[PDB]
């Protein structure tokens, strides 16, 4: 019943930088801790064990420290391939608990977001179900406020976002916000709005098309 | 700002001396202040001291007249201040000093004799200064001294009209560290009256002028000698030579970066008795290394090997018989080495030998035969200490060598095997068995049947495997009175598992699967695994996901002291489920999910209770849930830690927060 | 090398039985213990137990007791885990690693690549393929945007490309969003400057493993519908 | 560390006398004080700067502060005017002395001049010489002139005379001596020793015819 | 008690040895709380620190810088004493020479030696010539009467006069050496006598001049 | 001073059950298991099985896991066994054993109930007197147990009196399917008519106790 | 099921000979081995314990040694109280396997001749209408003898029953009864029964006679 906590839940650097990560225990697990590293959608790895001691064939830039309940991994200079998610690991009981992981992102300047709006084609129109797609592109950071207006009216419940993970090149998300209604309330209005507040914006871009116009 | 009769006025940025402070003090502390001097007149009221402690200040000198108003002060403390200049005043009028500490004061040199009338000083210290010189006096005096520190100067030289002021003098600690030293007077150590204990530590020598020291030590009183971190690379049969006449009885050469130790190095030594070794870089110890150690009876050899290359393959050798010589030798700490294995002929000889630690003394130890401790067969080996030597495999009739053992501990390896019984062949004084942090234990029935006499047994995290049999691998531990089985996870247990063990008092279970067995619903009903445990003193069920208990569990545990559920998930307890439990004394229910606190069940329990920790709970703060607990809270002389501050209801959301 | 090698995804009603492998190679399986772990999409990794090859001995987190079924076969080398009952909260990424008893505790070197149960109540479907263009004279900016909505298909995978993977750089194929209904639905996008209305042919290529359906579909937006 | 005394401190009979002992930080060191009368051996009156040794009067006192060290007698009395050294050891010099004060108590009562003259003896004249000598005791102050006359004339070639020192009752001496022939002895009807003290004559006076 | 009794030569040659000796009885040369050494005065009040010895495991000695390498001071367990050797004597090095005991711990005086004089002048140590003096012609009522005697000529000083072999000792008045403008010596000792003893006791007077190894003793006759 | 007891013998129809008790004394009953064992006359040991007198948990012998049928009474501090489908294969002797502090050990043994599955209905003894027709310096006297039905008969000389110089003959099986003993007695001549000889026969199947005195002496 | 192997089933020895009885396992069961001894109509002993251990109270002359799954009991200078059978047993995994046993008899006690004696029936027993008469040998050695009836000098066969004391514990002399069991008829058809033995310890077959009705 041992509870792994780690800290801080997510986290920006740059590349080069020293960092630090934390880790704590409900109660008292020794020496016996290990730190993996997980990379999105691969299996985990084996970076260190025995809280201290290095495993073979991992970076030398890796170490670890802390006893007690208190733990520490430090990476001395942050490499491109070192952003994952860390998680840490308690051996003090044969009922094995992970932390909740720490990701490491990239930390980078305000970006703003490129912002276009698609219409639903005829082929879709064809079968009777209309899909808007408000489209966000290259922006930091990722907290966005994405708000559909149809016929100067704010949608809820009917819009679906989904954010992709930090570009190889600049480092910036992109927004997929899908709005679905049926046809008949497709051809019911007129007026299709895409709003778009973002802190890269001092003020909030509406990209919209008109019903038919487009 | 603080009496207890003793006034500690430390940390307080004190620019002047207090003038409100009590008659009665007998002790003044005035640590780390912004003191600049110590005028007699704000001390005329306080003629009662006995000790003064004005450290870590900014004193320039001293008055005096000072030392005269304080007639009975026995211990005077003035370190690191900027007292850099000292007169045949300053120390004159307080003869009644036992104790000077002038540590850190920046002092160059002493001029004439600043203690003459220090004849009742007993500790004089002058640590962390320019003194380029022993010298202290123009005359013989402080005869009643017996420790002088002179450690952390720049004496570079010990000569003998410098040190024979101390002719009527007995010295039984000479603090020489942390000086560089280059040259020993000829007759300087004769010059002192008596001397018993030198300490060259931090003191670049050599084995060229160590050779020089011991001979300059020769037909003197000295008992201990001190060479720690001394540089001493090599000795030889010759470096101490001149101890030949001496009685010495304690030897520190550690952290000498030692690499290579001849052949009668210590042959001078007949009457050593205990020998510091540890922290050192030995690469190979020959036969006759220790040779004329006989007399020897404490022997330290931690970390006192070289560590293995790796790639040069550079292990270090032990020569078959080296021990064979310290027939006294009684305790012996050989932990923390790269030694890769023990030989069959290893420690022959030590026919006193009642500790020996192996911590992690070897590189590899992963199989033990019974030719293993082949060479412990004459020794009266009390307690064996094989923790972190990667032990993976524990081979039949390996300790039976080793019939006066009595504690041995085997934690912290990878043992991983089936307990057939007969790894504790020949254990007929064993006492206690440690086999904690491990891989896997394969319990069957004899397992410890050839070991009855067992009372301590630590199971923590090993992985219990047939634990569940029926008749219990416990079974034959009789006088087993402390048990461990915790972070094992166990997920089954058989009621008969401590049966057989009525003389049990302490049982660890924490950090298990428990909570199936005390479930109604658990098919066969639940199991009750403490019955007939009448001796039972200590019980921890804490981390086992506990919500149900079963209401005749403790029935049968009346001598049960202490007892821990912490850190589960109860709720509902029973009524009368603690009502046989007349000597309780600790109860622990703390990080669970309680809700209602009733007299129907803790109404027994709460009777003599001295220590109640129900800390972290989501208490539902009503009248038939809290009235009869808040009631025995106000009126309780039990003591309650963190009462006021972890102590908070969570329902109703009115109480949400509130104590 | 030391190699853990599970079974491909599985994709599942809830009712059924299930049991995924985990076949080891390069070591000897036997000598080392096996265990288990299970991570939800976008949760940590939680321990569900562990087994010693050997004996079949099995060790199971409190949570995870009678809740599964850990295995092992010594003859292929290969430990599985089965449930009797799947259910809607199993539907997560499954790993199996090695035990190494090292620094004295045990510790996981190798891995295996994970096998995606995503349990759910559908059939095989195949996917929608609709083009996303902006209005004819609305784009008059730097660099302008054309993608592809796949919607309505089931289960996950999809495979996206574009003119037949000659198009590399400048895309956005954006994550899944499960529907209400129990479909899923992704957005691919890419960006070129004035090369929108006639000048190259921008076709992306959706592939879907499960239905066996693969659709072409090219990006253009008429100007009357 | 050069201790510096002064010359000369003179104070009335039974007066307060004052000596002071300069140096640089002196206040660090015990001083100590010595008491010498000319053709004695310097006696120990203050060891320490402020202790009395077993038989010193209490009149002594002493104090050390500063750069000051003061010797200080009450009630002076006319045993104590002598030369008063302070001293201390310091550095391996191990004994340093200050130049040397001079204490003089005042005027006390003015004293006639106890004067004798001795003729020459008998085994002088037998040896072929002779010399009269003129000795004066107990007298204050010592400055004296004394002139020797035959008969009415004097006569001054062959004369020797003392420089006036102090005795132990603090008065002063001194002493003359002629020259002469036998013949001259056996010449002159009558020979005299005049000796001049505050202006006041005393004379004594001796004949070859006895 | 603690006494202290000097010797030594009372002449020294230029570029020769100046050799003292300070007798301790009382008190022993090798003990503890007891320091000693040699201590002189130059004629004209000057009190000069030539040399302290001391024993704590050995003897160790401390000199002035300004007896430099000349001063050498050796003590003597044997006969309980402390020698005193000064090379190459120049004239300036004529003084009055008192050893000193050193009291612990602060090195002051309790005990002087009763002083010996040294002179440094290659001369030849000239005997004294001791005559009788009395009044050739004493007949008086008065109750007193003065006799001495006469010192004339000699080198050098100091030269101690005794009277009845130390039996008298009132009345005894020793008046100070001249320095004649030969350059020698001349000293008058008298004593005052009751009139009514003067032939019926005898006065008898000693000299005594420690260079030139003189003891004379010469009585005064009363002329009736 | 710790003891099992257990009956003498017992006698069985074939295809019924049979309840063996076994009684222990000298310690607490519920502390060490309980063991049995079954031995065929001249033939080997076979352990059955063990017993917990606590919980009553049992282990079995894999060939007498059908056979044999184990129960325990914690009041009367009793084990017992029930045999069932009893075959002329289950004809044996029965012992009760006990583990020790070394729980490798079986040091504590009941003396064993002899189980007999013949049915063939519960006979019991006849005692004769045996005395010579006669002269000589030792004379020999003697009982004759014939035709009785199942083992054993205890024969004892003059209520314990007599002891050396007896020899008790083990029991040989006749055709007619009763078992016939034989008990002798060597003594001086000296003491024939001075002394008195009785010998005590026990049959406990039958429940059948004689006494019989030896004349003709 | 581990099975236990015992060697021999047989064994005679003197008094003072140092014996050996073997035992072996069909698979490990380590050191824990358990021997007894055995006296016919009592209850097993406990000699020997984990193979080389000896039980509180047995001789010093018992003693045990190991060596791969072979286990075996060696009784040093044999006195004449510790002949019987002797079994062993595994204490290691359930089920417990015992040994089929040695059987161990004494020898020398240089040749005993048999005192034979001859007991007539009782009246009381010719009232029951069957006759028998026994016919003993007291104290002989060694076990084989052969005792055969003669009624009239007539050879008599299959009427007659052995019964053979176990060895005595002092003079190791054996006892043998045999029971000649008649029909009051068959007995009354004759007059002189005589019991002959032949035997080692005699230098002539024995014979031992009476005639009915003279007593
Ligand atoms: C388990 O614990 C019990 C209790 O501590 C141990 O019993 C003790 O064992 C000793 C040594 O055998 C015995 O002492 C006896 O003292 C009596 C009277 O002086 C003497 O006659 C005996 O010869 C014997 O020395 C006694 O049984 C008992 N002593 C105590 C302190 O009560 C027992 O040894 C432990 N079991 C094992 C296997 O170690
Ligand atoms: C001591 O007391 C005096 C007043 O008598 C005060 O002025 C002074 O500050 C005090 N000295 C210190 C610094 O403690
Ligand atoms: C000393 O002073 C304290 C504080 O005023 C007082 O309480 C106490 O009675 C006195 N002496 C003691 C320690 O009894
Ligand atoms: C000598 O040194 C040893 C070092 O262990 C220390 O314990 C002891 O106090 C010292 N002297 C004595 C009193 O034996």
């Amino acid at each position: 019943d041992i509870q792994m906590t780690q800290s801080p839940s997510s986290l920006s650097a740059s590349v080069g930088d020293r960092v630090t990560i934390t880790c704590r225990a409900s109660q008292s697990i020794g020496l016996y801790l290990a730190w993996y590293q997980q990379k999105p959608g691969k299996a985990p790895k084996l970076l260190i064990y025995a809280a201290s001691s290095l495993q073979s064939g991992v970076p030398s830039r890796f170490s670890g420290s802390g006893s007690g309940t208190d733990f520490t991994l430090t990476i001395s200079s942050l490499q491109p391939e070192d952003f994952a998610t860390y998680y840490c690991q308690q051996g003090n009981t044969l009922s094995y608990t992970f932390g909740q992981g720490t990701k490491v992102e990239i930390k980078r300047t305000v970006a703003a977001p490129s912002v276009f709006i698609f219409p639903p084609s005829d082929e879709q129109l064809k079968s009777g179900t209309a899909s808007v797609v408000c489209l966000l592109n290259n922006f930091y950071p990722r907290e966005a406020k994405v708000q559909w207006k149809v016929d100067n009216a704010l949608q809820s419940g009917n819009s679906q976002e989904s954010v992709t993970e930090q570009d190889s090149k600049d480092s910036t998300y992109s927004l997929s916000s899908t709005l679905t209604l049926s046809k008949a309330d497709y051809e019911k209005h007129k007026v299709y709005a895409c709003e778009v507040t973002h802190q890269g914006l001092s003020s909030p871009v509406t990209k919209s098309f008109n019903r038919g116009e487009c | 700002t603080v009496s207890h009769e003793v006034a500690d006025c430390s940390h307080l940025k004190l620019t002047q001396v207090p003038d409100d402070l009590p008659t009665n003090i007998t002790v003044l502390n005035l640590t780390h202040n912004q003191l600049r001097r110590l005028p007699a007149a704000n001390f005329t009221r306080y003629s009662q001291l006995t000790s003064l402690d004005v450290g870590f200040n900014t004193i320039s000198k001293l008055e005096p007249e000072l030392c005269q108003k304080l007639p009975m002060l026995k211990v005077l403390n003035l370190q690191h201040n900027e007292l850099s200049q000292l007169s045949d005043k300053t120390f004159a009028f307080c003869t009644n000093l036992t104790e000077l500490h002038l540590m850190s004061n920046s002092i160059q040199k002493i001029k004439n004799n600043p203690f003459v009338k220090q004849k009742n000083l007993i500790t004089l210290d002058l640590s962390h200064n320019g003194l380029s010189s022993t010298k202290l006096g123009t005359q013989v005096q402080l005869e009643n001294l017996q420790e002088l520190l002179l450690s952390n100067n720049k004496i570079q030289a010990l000569k003998s009209e410098e040190l024979d002021i101390f002719a009527n003098s007995s010295l039984k600690k000479l603090e020489l560290s942390s000086n560089q030293i280059k040259e020993f007077s000829p007759g300087c150590f004769h010059a002192i009256g008596r001397l018993f204990g030198l300490f060259l530590n931090n003191v670049q020598l050599g084995p060229s002028l160590t050779e020089k020291l011991c001979l300059e030590l020769a037909n003197t009183s000295i008992r201990n000698l001190s060479l720690s971190n001394s540089q001493l690379s090599t000795t030889s049969n010759t470096t101490f030579l001149g101890l030949k006449w001496t009685n010495l009885t304690m030897l520190d050469l550690s952290y000498n970066n030692l690499n290579v130790v001849g052949n009668d190095s210590f042959a001078w030594l007949p009457q050593l008795e205990y020998f510091f070794l540890e922290y050192n870089n030995i690469q190979h110890l020959f036969s006759h290394s220790l040779h004329g150690l006989f007399n020897v009876r404490y022997l330290n050899l931690k970390r006192s090997f070289t560590k293995q290359s790796i790639s040069l393959a550079s292990l270090p050798k032990i020569d078959d018989f080296s021990f064979q010589w310290l027939k006294c030798l009684e305790h012996l700490n050989m932990e923390d080495n790269d030694i890769p294995g023990i030989k069959s002929n290893m420690f022959t000889g030590l026919i006193n030998l009642k500790y020996l630690s192996l911590s992690n003394s070897f590189t590899s130890l992963r199989t033990l035969t019974n030719e293993t401790f082949v060479s412990l067969a004459h020794s009266p080996l009390h307690i064996l200490n094989l923790t972190k030597n990667k032990i993976s495999k524990i081979e039949s009739d390996a300790f039976s060598w080793l019939g006066h053992l009595e504690v041995l501990d085997l934690g912290l390896n990878e043992i991983g095997q089936e307990l057939t019984g007969q790894e504790w062949r020949g254990l007929e004084n064993i006492f206690e068995i440690y086999l904690s942090y491990n891989k896997y234990l394969q319990l069957t029935r004899n397992s410890f049947a050839l070991v009855p006499s067992l009372q301590r047994l630590m199971l923590r995290r090993v992985a219990l495997k047939n634990v569940d049999s029926s008749p219990s691998p416990f079974q034959p531990l009789r006088n087993l009175t402390i048990l461990d089985l915790s972070n094992n996870n166990i997920a089954n247990i058989n009621d008969d598992m401590l049966e057989g063990l009525e003389k049990l008092e302490i049982l660890d279970l924490q950090h298990n699967n428990l909570a199936r067995l005390w479930k109604h619903a658990n098919p066969g009903g639940p199991i009750y695994f403490l019955k007939g445990l009448s001796h039972l003193h200590i019980l921890n069920l804490e981390s086992n996901g506990f919500d149900e208990i079963p209401v005749e569990v403790f029935k049968d545990l009346f001598e049960l002291k202490i007892i821990d559920l912490g850190l589960n998930n109860l709720n509902t307890l029973p009524a009368s489920v603690f009502n046989n439990q007349v000597s309780l004394k600790s109860l622990n229910l703390q990080k669970n999910l309680i809700t209602s606190v009733e007299k129907k069940v803790f109404g027994p329990a709460f009777r003599n209770l001295t220590e109640l920790d129900m800390r972290f709970n989501p208490f539902d703060c009503t009248c038939e849930s809290i009235a009869w607990f808040v009631n025995w809270i106000n009126e309780t002389h039990t003591n309650i830690p963190e009462l006021s501050s972890h102590y908070l209801c969570n329902t109703p959301p009115h109480y949400h927060g509130f104590p | 090398e030391v190699q853990l090698v599970q079974s491909g995804a599985e994709v599942k009603k809830p009712g059924e039985s299930l049991k995924i492998s985990c076949k080891g190679s390069g070591y000897s399986f036997t000598n080392y213990w096996v265990g288990w772990v299970r991570q939800m999409p976008g949760k940590g990794l939680e321990w569900m137990g562990f087994i010693d090859p050997s004996d079949s001995y099995t060790n199971y987190a409190p949570s995870f007791q009678g809740q599964v079924t850990i295995s092992a076969d010594k003859s292929i080398s290969t430990a599985y885990l089965q449930w009797s009952s799947l259910k809607a909260s199993d539907t997560a990424m499954y790993y199996c690693a090695r035990e190494l008893y090292q620094g004295y505790m045990d510790t996981f070197d190798s891995w295996g690549q994970g096998t995606l149960v995503t349990v759910s109540s559908a059939s095989t479907k195949g996917p929608s393929v609709f083009p996303l263009a902006p209005c004819s004279r609305s784009t008059s900016e730097s660099t302008a945007a054309l993608g592809c909505l796949v919607k309505d298909y089931f289960p996950e995978p999809v495979t996206v490309s574009w003119n037949s993977g000659a198009l590399t750089s400048g895309v956005h194929t954006f994550p899944a969003v499960l529907q209400s209904s129990g479909l899923y639905s992704l957005s691919s996008v890419v960006t070129v400057p004035s090369s929108s209305l006639g000048t190259k042919t921008y076709t992306c290529n959706v592939d879907h493993k499960p239905s066996n359906t693969k659709v072409d579909k090219r990006v253009h937006h008429h100007h009357h519908h | 560390s050069v201790l510096t005394q002064p010359p000369s401190v003179s104070v009335a009979p039974g007066q307060t006398a004052r000596i002071s002992c300069s140096g640089d930080n002196i206040g660090s060191y015990y001083v100590h004080w010595y008491q010498q009368k000319p053709g004695q051996a310097p006696v120990l009156v203050i060891y320490e700067d402020s202790e009395r040794p077993s038989g010193i009067p209490e009149r002594f006192s002493g104090s050390n502060s500063g750069n000051t060290a003061t010797l200080t007698i009450s009630g002076t009395q006319a045993e104590d005017e002598a030369d008063y050294y302070c001293s201390s050891y310091d550095d391996p010099n191990f004994q340093v002395f200050g130049g040397g004060t001079k204490l003089t108590v005042l005027g006390q009562p003015k004293a006639a001049p106890s004067v004798t003259l001795f003729p020459p003896s008998s085994e002088e004249l037998q040896a072929n010489k002779a010399t009269l000598v003129c000795l004066i005791s107990d007298f204050y102050p010592g400055a004296v002139t004394v002139a020797w006359k035959a008969d009415s004339s004097p006569v001054k070639a062959g004369v020797e005379t003392t420089t006036p020192s102090k005795q132990s009752n603090n008065k002063y001496a001194a002493s003359s001596y002629l020259s002469l022939t036998p013949e001259q002895w056996k010449s002159h009807r009558s020979y005299s020793c005049q000796v001049t003290h505050e202006g006041s004559t005393v004379e004594k006076t001796v004949a070859p015819t006895e």
